[PDB]
């Protein structure tokens, strides 16, 4: 779809007839729908939906009206409108502003005793915007709002083990979008019992009594089972006002009752909507278990005694056994078990909710102010300006971007990280979930899971199965069920028609595999499909036994799992390696596109928002390295600004280069510059390098990687890295900081850098312990420069000074403040990992020059050798797949074709049956090159420069050995791999400590790299060197080293002086104890023996 | 070669009777102390004849319709589908306890998943209904099944003497709940 | 080229599968259990593997 | 009993014509009634063989 795209020949056998949708759908969506965009209620009006309400008019709505006791007051609100954006991205950016629009609502106050009218513009505060990349700007920063996966609201029913007496016991809770719990339950003596607001269990009885049932009543509706006559004739309590006046004693314990509140305590508590409602969410899900308020539309939001009745007729007829349900007058339901974590019971608060819930809050707060100061001001003057109190709504809004863990530095350490990062679905934080709740269980692939979340994809660290990755073709559900595409599929034809089904729907059905053999026209060719039944159990049923198809096999995977070729090749555990590594390799001074990939790199570029995409249609009109100038032909000119050498959140180089030059023709939606990690508008995330798979003299043993030092004399995996070193100067009690040229007591070299403001020039070249900016404070001054820390060097490229003097928005107490940007160009190196796609990592553990590589016979040196003894038992025999296809790819191929095609190439598209060399490949993650077509292809190769074929059929070369100068007895595996260089260089992991800071809390050396830590030396460290029987270095670890302060700096003083090192013993802390037993008249005495 | 008792086409050798045979002409038990059969006895699921061996003689005596209105009242009584306190009553030489024992099998056959958990008890003068139990029904019987006697309800305690025919008539009655609160509060 | 496939992988295979077939069809005459028959085929399978 | 078995599911057999106890049943309404009344199902044999 992409106007100029390159072009990559793709393996895919089968037709897609869906393409993959906006990749960011799931935040640009759902922040329109809650500022209520155009779009949106275009998109929308046209679903079904009548009369669309965005999320601000939803929150407004539920606020207004604000009225007194006597409902004389009312005050309500409407129209909420945003300004232009107060600057643009790059300019909120540059001065750490946030991205933000005025937002206004009119206010309309009515006083009732007069009847006038009072309407009035009333500004909100600055609404944070989200840009067109899915992002917020807040502070100069950029941060996502990630979703967040919940339970939710509606009834749910669950059977669990007594723990004391092994019983299985049945229960029930209705959890609503805000308000109080309501639980039902059946316990180990077959009691049925009721838990109102979390609060002491009493029986059903009580409750059904304080809704106005009497005895007769529940004697007709029930008595269907036993246990429900047992708990109303062994019940305490007879009557409407009995049951009432006991549950408010049970919730309201000591204070008085009165018949005035006995029935509005539990209308309030769960039937009236400004404390109680379902969120219109739980009320579908209400309605669509027990049947109830079938057909008609949700009109309601909140719970009604049908509800409570229906919910303790399923409770007791679960417990019974029971397996179908009628609610006199409801629809006939089955009776069952609710799994909390399937898709149907789980949804997904996006950005726009969250925020709304935020703004929710803010609104309570004004309202709270409202209704307090409308009592003490004139009603014959009132307006709506003097009510409102905007403090706490923005308040509420700007403590949500700050201190919140939803909303997180973006991942920008590659623009994939960034894709998967806004993509990324979070089952914790606020309401998710808490450190006392599930472990195991919750972080479990469900069935449900297909189509909706990747199974692979997630976190190395604490969060493996609590953060999940959307799924390509997934989006959510105005409700925030997630669904998935499929066809139908009719009388044993597979239709054309794309349904949209959520969890719950696709368990009602059987989905057939989406690499089904069909004609032309649809019809399944076996007799026998592959499927996937209700409960996600797979089967084999007959061809007319399926009602739905998956539209490709890319459904299960997302992104950067899809970006891995020959993944159905790889374990599961690899795979998972492969793609979470793929979201931290570094970009690279230069980009190269894989030779080998998959049908993903290109459009996950261009959705990842990194690339420059023409707006419409032009000309391009004047190419520089800063800009970009395109005269359109509808006649308005654009002008793109380009970043260059900027440093991202990970201090990586974002650097983007134009791809187009003066004079040419671009397409509306052609890439005209390329970002961090792409080349011609596709990710770049590493190199092709030519690799030899063989044990080589043990310097790759143990999963050690060898490089040839071609790719450090070419830059291949050179990478530039920038890092930002701030500092501020304040007010004190003494007076305030000063920044000058000028520094006491130091050399005059070492401040030969700084300019007149004491800054370091831009181009210096600084390293450990140079000053970057001089300043001097009050103790005859004193000197607080800023300086290089420990172990860092490179450039200075940017400086940003920020000053009081000059109106710039610092915070309290600083007068001034100054970043300065150093850039560093890190060559590849021994100990920096690098990796494969397929789960295959190592450090570099030799550099060999170029002439001690094995050598190719034409004397082509490879760049890598892997080990043969980590691919076979690690199931990632995939790599080994894309080694071969990769040479494919490299030299041209050519089909022989004479005498018909070839039986294995019966199956290849016409398009490749020939390609140059440098030729790229497209090889989908289930559909692509087979094993035969690979094996063919690598006898089909064309000769090279001399004529002749060097890989033969099997893949395999004959090498000579650089340092023997003898060819190798046996030919070994060559061919070029996809590598890279991931965010883990040695460069910042060395660390090493002989003296330094000490914590005051307890005295010991601090914990950290870059707080010039120490080493922990643990409990088991200790057990170990009892073991050896070293009693010296034990005690030595133990007093001198960490504790003792006199033994420490006695014994730093002996190394210095050069005499041995004396003999710790007393140490303090046994001092104070012999002190303390002193004190206590112990006479403690230490005896010589 | 050998059924699981829970497997479907076991089912009527639970439920089956002589008014409603599924299918089957006869049903035979084997009584077992170990890995051995002791003996076994038949029964046929129709009218029949008197050859047939059986410890209980119930063929025998039946071969020696009313025969027809016997099999009807005993299969009313073995499948009633009532789910709750069902008093089986008969003179004695009318068979009540073949019929009992016939129909707590099929009730503990048929509700065997709902009463998996909670266990069966039995009261009586003599466990032979638990026997029967174990027998038909090991999985249940031998881990889930529980025997007392009136003087055995109290754990630990295991009573054998009996009172008087006069005391025990007021200690047998509601008419004494009365005086054992007032004893309380005495 | 090395990573070698036996050639007789598609008998063995068929073979056993008409075993689990003969499973399924036991099981729907009603002379299995659910998880009875998920046994036998487990052990079916392990034979095969 | 009643107290023991909320669920009232009870498989009752006797014959109070053979009762030897002073405190043992005269009618199986005078003992049942209180419990579940009605709700209890009576069946009787009839024929001696």
């Amino acid at each position: 779809s992409v106007p100029g795209a390159p072009n990559r020949v793709s393996f895919a056998k089968l037709r897609e007839p869906l393409e993959v949708p906006g990749l960011l759908d799931v935040q640009t969506d759902s922040f329109e729908w809650l500022v209520g965009s155009d779009r949106w209620r275009q998109a929308a009006i046209d679903r079904g939906e009548e009369n669309p309400v965005g999320g601000l008019e939803e929150v407004l709505a539920e606020l207004s009206p604000i009225e007194d006791f006597s409902g004389s007051m009312s005050l309500s609100f409407s129209d909420p409108r945003f300004d232009e954006v107060k600057a643009s991205v790059d300019e909120c950016k540059d001065k750490d502003m946030t991205y933000a629009a005025p937002l206004f609502v009119t206010a309309e106050f009515i006083n009732n005793n007069t009847g006038e009218i009072k309407s009035q513009t009333v500004f909100m505060g600055d609404f944070p915007m989200m840009t067109e990349k899915g992002t917020f700007i807040i502070n100069g920063t950029e941060r996502v709002v990630v979703s967040q996966l919940v339970r939710s609201p509606g009834v749910y029913f669950d059977e669990t083990i007594d723990k004391s007496t092994e019983k299985t016991l049945h229960s029930v809770k209705v959890i609503p979008g805000r308000g109080a719990w309501l639980e039902f339950d059946v316990d180990k003596r077959d009691t049925v019992g009721v838990r109102i607001d979390r609060k002491r269990r009493q029986p059903v009885t009580v409750l059904l009594k304080a809704l106005g049932w009497t005895n007769e009543q529940i004697v007709e509706r029930f008595g269907f089972s036993e246990i429900m006559m047992g708990t109303l004739e062994k019940d305490t309590t007879s009557g409407t006002d009995e049951a009432l006046l006991d549950i408010y004693r049970k919730l309201r314990p000591g204070e008085p009752p009165t018949k005035e509140s006995a029935q509005t305590l539990l209308e309030n508590l769960f039937f009236k909507e400004k404390r109680y409602d379902l969120a219109r969410v739980g009320r579908y899900k209400v309605n669509k278990k027990l049947g109830l308020n079938a057909g008609k539309p949700i009109t309601s939001s909140t719970l009604t005694e049908e509800d409570v009745v229906a919910t303790i007729e399923y409770l007791v007829r679960l417990h019974e056994g029971q397996t179908s349900m009628t609610v006199p007058g409801g629809v006939e339901v089955p009776v069952e078990v609710d799994d909390i974590d399937h898709f149907g019971n789980r949804r997904l608060r996006t950005v726009g909710e969250l925020i709304q819930n935020q703004i929710r809050v803010g609104l309570s707060r004004m309202e709270r102010v409202v209704r307090e100061r409308m009592t003490t001001q004139d009603v014959e003057a009132i307006t709506p300006q003097t009510l409102i109190n905007i403090r706490p709504v923005v308040a509420a809004i700007k403590e949500f971007f700050g201190t919140s863990q939803l909303s997180q530095f973006m991942d920008q350490n590659n623009p994939l990280s960034g894709l998967t990062h806004k993509r990324r679905l979070s089952a914790l934080g606020p309401g998710g979930l808490s450190r006392e709740r599930a472990g195991l269980e919750v972080r479990d692939v469900h069935p449900s899971h297909y189509g909706r979340m990747c199974p692979i994809e997630t976190p190395e660290g604490p969060n493996i199965g609590l953060i999940g990755s959307l799924s390509v073709y997934a989006r959510v559900n105005p409700f925030g069920f997630i669904e998935t595409p499929y066809r139908k599929v009719e009388n044993g034809v597979v239709t054309d028609q794309i349904d949209y089904l959520t969890a719950d729907e696709e368990d009602r059905h059987v989905v057939a595999q989406a690499n089904s053999p069909t004609d032309e026209n649809g019809r399944f060719t076996e007799d026998r499909v592959m499927v996937r039944k209700k409960g996600g159990e797979v089967e084999f049923v007959s061809a007319d036994q399926v009602d739905y198809m998956d539209v490709s096999p890319r459904q299960m995977v997302s992104v950067a799992t899809a970006m891995i070729p020959f993944l159905e090749h790889d374990d599961a555990n690899r795979a998972l390696m492969g793609a979470n590594m793929q979201r931290q390799a570094v970009p690279l001074v230069r980009s190269e596109a894989p030779l080998v990939g998959t049908g993903m790199e290109l459009r996950a570029a261009i959705d990842a928002g990194d690339v420059v995409v023409a707006d419409k249609t032009g000309v391009i009109e004047e190419v520089s390295a800063d800009y970009i100038t395109v005269m359109a032909d509808d006649g308005t000119r654009q002008s793109y600004r380009l970043r260059k050498f900027a440093r991202s959140n990970h201090g990586t180089c974002a650097n983007q280069r134009p791809i187009v030059d003066a004079g040419q023709r671009v397409e509306a939606g052609q890439v005209i510059a390329d970002g961090p990690c792409t080349q011609n508008g596709e990710m770049a995330l590493g190199k092709n390098l030519l690799v030899a798979i063989m044990p080589w003299e043990g310097h790759n043993y143990e999963d050690a990687i060898i490089l040839s030092n071609r790719l450090v004399e070419e830059d291949v995996l050179t990478s530039i890295h920038i890092e930002e070193h701030e500092i501020d100067a304040r007010d004190t009690k003494l007076g305030a900081e000063e920044i000058t040229r000028d520094i006491p007591n130091v050399s005059d070299e070492v401040l030969a850098d700084l300019d007149e403001r004491g800054i370091v020039r831009i181009g210096a070249e600084v390293r450990d312990g140079d000053i970057l900016v001089g300043k001097v404070t009050p103790k005859e001054v004193r000197d607080t420069s800023l300086k290089v820390p420990h172990g860092e060097s490179g450039k200075v490229i940017g400086i940003r000074v920020f000053s009081r003097e000059d109106d710039d928005e610092l915070p309290a107490g600083v007068n001034e403040l100054v970043r300065v940007y150093v850039a560093q160009k890190r060559k590849i190196s021994d100990g920096d990992k690098l990796a494969g796609r397929h789960g295959n990592k190592g450090v570099i553990g030799k550099i060999l020059p170029v002439e001690d590589m094995p050598f190719l016979p034409d004397g082509t040196p490879v760049d890598i050798i892997l080990n043969t003894h980590g691919v076979p038992r690690r199931m990632n025999i995939g790599q080994i797949l894309e080694t071969h296809l990769g040479w494919v790819a490299k030299a041209g191929w050519n089909i022989d074709v004479a005498a018909g095609v070839p039986d294995w190439a019966s199956k290849l598209p016409e398009e490749l049956y020939s390609a140059p060399a440098d030729s790229t490949v497209a090889t989908p993650v289930f559909d692509g090159a087979q094993e035969g077509e690979l094996a063919g292809l690598l006898g089909s190769t064309l000769p090279n420069r001399d004529g002749e074929v060097m890989v033969d059929a099997d893949g395999k070369s004959t090498l000579f050995d650089g340092r023997s100068g003898e060819p190798f007895p046996y030919p070994v595996t060559v061919g070029y791999m996809y590598i890279l260089k991931l965010h883990h260089l040695v460069d910042d992991k060395i660390h090493a400590r002989s003296t330094g800071p000490y914590s005051m809390i307890t005295q010991q050396p601090l914990g950290g790299k870059a707080q010039f830590g120490g080493q922990r030396f643990g409990e088991m460290e200790c057990w170990a060197m009892q073991a050896y029987g070293a009693a010296y270095t034990l005690q030595e670890l133990l007093t001198i080293k960490s504790d003792d302060t006199v033994g420490r700096v006695k014994v730093y003083e002996a190394i210095v002086k050069g005499e041995n090192i004396p003999e710790p013993g007393i140490p303090e802390s046994f001092k104070v104890l012999l002190k303390e037993l002193q004190s206590l008249c112990l006479n403690v005495e230490v005896l010589s023996s | 070669l050998l059924l699981d008792w829970r497997a479907p086409m076991a089912r009527p050798f639970y439920v089956a009777t002589a008014a409603n045979p599924e299918n089957m002409r006869r049903r035979r038990q084997f009584h077992t102390l170990g890995r051995k059969v002791v003996d076994f006895t038949d029964e046929i699921l129709g009218r029949p004849t008197g050859a047939e061996h059986d410890a209980t003689n119930d063929a025998a005596l039946l071969a020696a319709d009313i025969v027809a209105t016997i099999q009807a009242e005993q299969d009313q009584v073995i499948r009633l589908d009532h789910t709750g306190v069902l008093v089986i009553e008969g003179g004695p030489g009318t068979g009540k306890t073949v019929v009992a024992l016939h129909r707590v099998a099929y009730l503990l056959y048929t509700y065997r998943k709902q009463m998996e958990r909670h266990g069966v008890l039995v009261v009586g003068p003599t466990p032979a209904f638990l026997d029967h139990i174990g027998r038909v029904l090991p999985s249940l019987g031998e881990s889930d099944a529980v025997f007392m006697t009136p003087g055995d309800f109290v754990p630990g305690l295991h009573v054998t003497a009996e009172d008087t025919p006069e005391a025990a008539e007021v200690k047998g009655s509601l008419k004494i709940l009365d005086v054992l609160k007032a004893a309380v509060a005495d | 080229a090395d990573v070698l496939v036996p050639p007789q992988k598609q008998e063995i295979l068929e073979r056993h599968e008409a075993e689990a077939d003969a499973i399924e069809r036991k099981y729907q005459r009603g002379a299995l259990n659910h998880t009875e028959r998920n046994e036998s085929l487990v052990k079916i399978w392990q034979d095969a593997t | 009993l009643m107290r023991r078995c909320p669920r009232r599911s009870f498989t009752i057999v006797g014959d109070l014509a053979q009762r030897r106890s002073p405190a043992g049943a005269r009618s199986w309404g005078a003992m049942l009634d209180s419990y579940v009344p009605g709700r209890w199902v009576y069946k009787s044999l009839s024929v001696n063989y």
